[PDB]
């Protein structure tokens, strides 16, 4: 049986999300592309060049119009008439606009194309605009993340195809299947963020115990993604697990939501250990300074 | 602090009313609620009422004997003959219980990674595992604690 | 066989600790649970807990009054009300509190009962069917009658705050 | 155009009330089902040819479609007398059923006769009546349970199909979740007088005429998935409980033998909220009434 043919373009981007998908450890991307779909187009990794190049992706587009999947990585420019980003000689978005009229669904892997990621952050010089800005007549599934998980990315894939089917998603778009949740909700250290037992500065007791970052500035408590369970190639870490708290990658804007380092707000915060010594020490300071032994 | 006498009794039933109610709790836990997480905390409140809630009472029974009373082997020539009307025997039993639900209750709290004045708590711990057991047993023995009180507290209520 | 004074006065502070605590949770109530509503009955038993509560209140609270009322008023027609007045402006205002929190009781009653007989009860709690004509007649509709039942709540737990701060004043 | 999905209806012991049903269809309606959303390929009550003519309509889509057709299953087979209670064609029902789901790419077992057995099936099921999912073992089986199931929801089913292009999620026992994912009772517009104690206890009495509760009178709503209580019957114009009498418990596997339907249903908890406060005021009342002296 033949596999669904898939169109794999590139706007402005660090191909992070890329890479991020040959990480993938089941299944394979040796397989997924061997076996499972058919990766028509990605100038990444094809052998075809310039008029070359140029011929496949026509003649896919136009052999299988109404029935190849569009993965989009990066985002479009509309700044200097969109030739900020140029593909053959013209700007990326008539490419962009080109795949997308002729796909029955698009993928937008990872912040870039969900969102806008780095280059939409202040002062957005190009005026990087996220694919579902321009697009607005197609199905478009986000997986953000900057990039997102690789298994992440292969999970999604490996959905479509055997369900033949698009993954639920959220209001914004995102696969509800990882993306459900957040980072904060199934972090490893919650109990000591409960507890109140907090990381201060790097390489303190604390750090070298695994306690929570959230005093680093640990955007986890915003950020929706599988990074806390799913983890991370082959699920061997995780950037908290690693000692770094969450920077919120997979979240609009979180470029520009303050210094990653600082705190984050409107998040009920309210520990069980640091609430209670509190409590003690100041009845017992109470008590102790009546009876006479502040010292 | 230096109130009348009354303060510190109805302090402790307050302490204890909510250290029972909530421990209840802690152990048979409420049905299940959902949502997320990030924004609900109803077992981390429970469990820190709590925690508190028995920093106040120790603070106060530290202080309702203190307050009660007022070498190593002379005290022993006066304590040795009550090891050696009976209606004494149940008010110390209970205060008996109190401390015994505050070295257990303690045991649980401190034995978390603190570093402080709760050393000593941890040959709670030792205890409980030379016994040929581990800490459930002091949650089940803590848990039991609350119910023997109750028991009093119950009897108590007899009207004297 | 019955028991002590002090035993229909304790019950009291129970079934007014139950009624409180469960009238509050009838209108703002606890968080959602799920499963199959076949068995589970939670919001239910905290209904059943109040209105049952809410009777052996009732009961209790008006034999409670009958007797003070054959024993003269307390100690062992706007004529004394105006004379309440010029002698209650000089402990006076003390009772007018006890007298007010019996008052707030029996408002309790007339207004949770209006509610309970409301579905068609058709006995003896017809008299009860004139609160809600007369929340009709204010211009509103039952609603009011729980938004009156609910405030009545807060105020008797305004005098429960001072009625207790001031008998631990009595810790002499 | 586009071609339609190729569906074979075959029947087994039945009453046929399930085909009724389906035909009952507000919306879509029937017609619109049958001439836009499949291709009903066979279907003995609805079909021209007959015979040796029907034969050959079945051989040939079961062969050309093979693997690509939805086997349709109302009733079941006996297997009692070698089969022969159910002929077709001079042979066992079974018999056709097998060679009918060997080639189906999933089968919907319509109403309770299909999903576990039904009327024949009760004591003593004097042909060894059977249902599909005792018989057929290799293929995906779909239960729509009700004697009849709602017309509504036998259609949303189909057209779920047909526009999702899947089967609908199911239980552990093969039944839609949609529709049978809650029970009647989870649903029941007379809760409110089951919750309060009022129950109607002998048949136009006034409770009855008010509308209250079917417990007391053998409502095995708290027993029953389907959505009739929500959905309810005939464009939604009724359902039985509605109309006055409790639920028989019609979409429940071997219903029949549950008693009578006049028996309450047990252990489903039930304790009246103004039952259980009426009692608690009146025993007060009463041990204040006799200490008093004005007992009675
Ligand atoms: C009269 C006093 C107290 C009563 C009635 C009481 C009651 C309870 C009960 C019933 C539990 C449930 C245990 C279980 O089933 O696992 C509990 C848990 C606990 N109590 Fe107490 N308690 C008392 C005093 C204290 C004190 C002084 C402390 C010291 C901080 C304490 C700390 C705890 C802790 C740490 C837990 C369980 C921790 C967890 O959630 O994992 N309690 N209490
Ligand atoms: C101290 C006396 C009482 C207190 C403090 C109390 C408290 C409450 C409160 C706070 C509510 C909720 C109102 C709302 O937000 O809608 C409530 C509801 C109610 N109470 Fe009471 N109540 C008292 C006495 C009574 C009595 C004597 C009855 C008579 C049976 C009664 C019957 C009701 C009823 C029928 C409801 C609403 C039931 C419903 O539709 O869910 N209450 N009560
Ligand atoms: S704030 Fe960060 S490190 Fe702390 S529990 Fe939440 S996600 Fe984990
Ligand atoms: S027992 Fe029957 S009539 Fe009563 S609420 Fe349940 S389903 Fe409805
Ligand atoms: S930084 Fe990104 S990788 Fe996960 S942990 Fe935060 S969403
Ligand atoms: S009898 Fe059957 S029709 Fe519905 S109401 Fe009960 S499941």
């Amino acid at each position: 049986k033949p596999r669904i043919p898939v169109v794999w373009i590139h706007g402005l981007e660090c191909t992070g999300c890329t890479e991020s998908f040959i990480r993938s450890a089941h299944p394979l991307a040796k397989d997924v592309i061997l076996s499972l779909i058919s990766l028509d187009y990605d100038d990444t990794l094809m052998a075809a060049a310039g008029t070359q190049a140029e011929e496949v992706f026509e003649d896919i587009i136009t052999q299988y119009n109404g029935k190849y999947i569009l993965a989009v990585e990066g985002n479009p420019p509309l700044g200097e008439q969109g030739m900020f980003c140029i593909s053959s000689g013209r700007p990326f978005i008539e490419k962009l606009k080109r795949a997308a009229a002729g796909a029955s669904a698009i993928i937008a892997w990872g912040t870039c194309a969900s969102w806008g990621c780095v280059q939409a952050a202040r002062p957005n010089p190009t005026q990087a605009t996220p694919i579902d800005k321009v697009i607005t007549d197609k199905p478009i599934i986000k997986v953000p993340g900057c990039p997102p998980i690789p298994d992440v990315m292969s999970a999604i894939i490996t959905y479509m195809v055997t369900f033949d089917r698009l993954p639920d998603v959220d209001r914004m778009g995102r696969p509800l299947m990882f993306y459900g949740q957040r980072i904060h909700d199934k972090c490893y250290r919650r109990a000591h963020f409960d507890a109140g037992e907090f990381v201060q500065s790097w390489d303190d007791d604390a750090a070298r115990k695994g306690y929570c970052l959230y005093k680093m500035g640990c955007k986890g408590p915003t950020t929706y993604n599988a990074c806390s369970s799913t983890r991370w190639n082959d699920g061997v870490s995780f950037p908290i697990q690693s000692g770094h708290g969450c920077l919120g990658c997979a979240e609009n804007g979180f470029w520009d939501r303050g210094s990653f380092y600082s705190r984050v707000v409107d998040i009920p915060q309210m520990g069980t250990h640091s609430t209670a010594d509190t409590v003690g020490l100041t009845a017992l300071g109470v008590v102790a300074a009546a009876v006479g032994v502040h010292a | 602090f230096e109130a009348p006498v009354r303060i510190w009794h109805w302090l402790t039933v307050l302490c204890m009313a909510v250290l029972m109610v909530t421990g209840y709790f802690i152990g048979k836990p409420l049905p299940s609620v959902s949502g997320e997480a990030t924004y609900l905390f109803y077992m981390g409140y429970i469990r820190l009422i709590h925690f508190s809630a028995g920093m106040v009472f120790t603070v106060v029974l530290l202080m309702r004997i203190y307050w009660a009373f007022v070498w190593w082997q002379g005290v022993w020539y006066e304590i040795r003959w009550y090891l050696f009307p009976i209606a004494q025997a149940a008010m110390f039993g209970y205060f008996l219980m109190s401390v015994f639900m505050i070295i257990t209750g303690f045991a649980l709290y401190s034995e978390h990674s603190q570093y402080a004045i709760f050393a000593p708590f941890r040959y709670v711990v030792e205890f409980f595992y030379w016994t040929g057991g581990n800490s459930m047993d002091i949650h089940s023995w803590h848990r039991l604690g609350m119910w023997l009180i109750g028991a009093f507290v119950i009897g108590h209520v007899y009207m004297a």
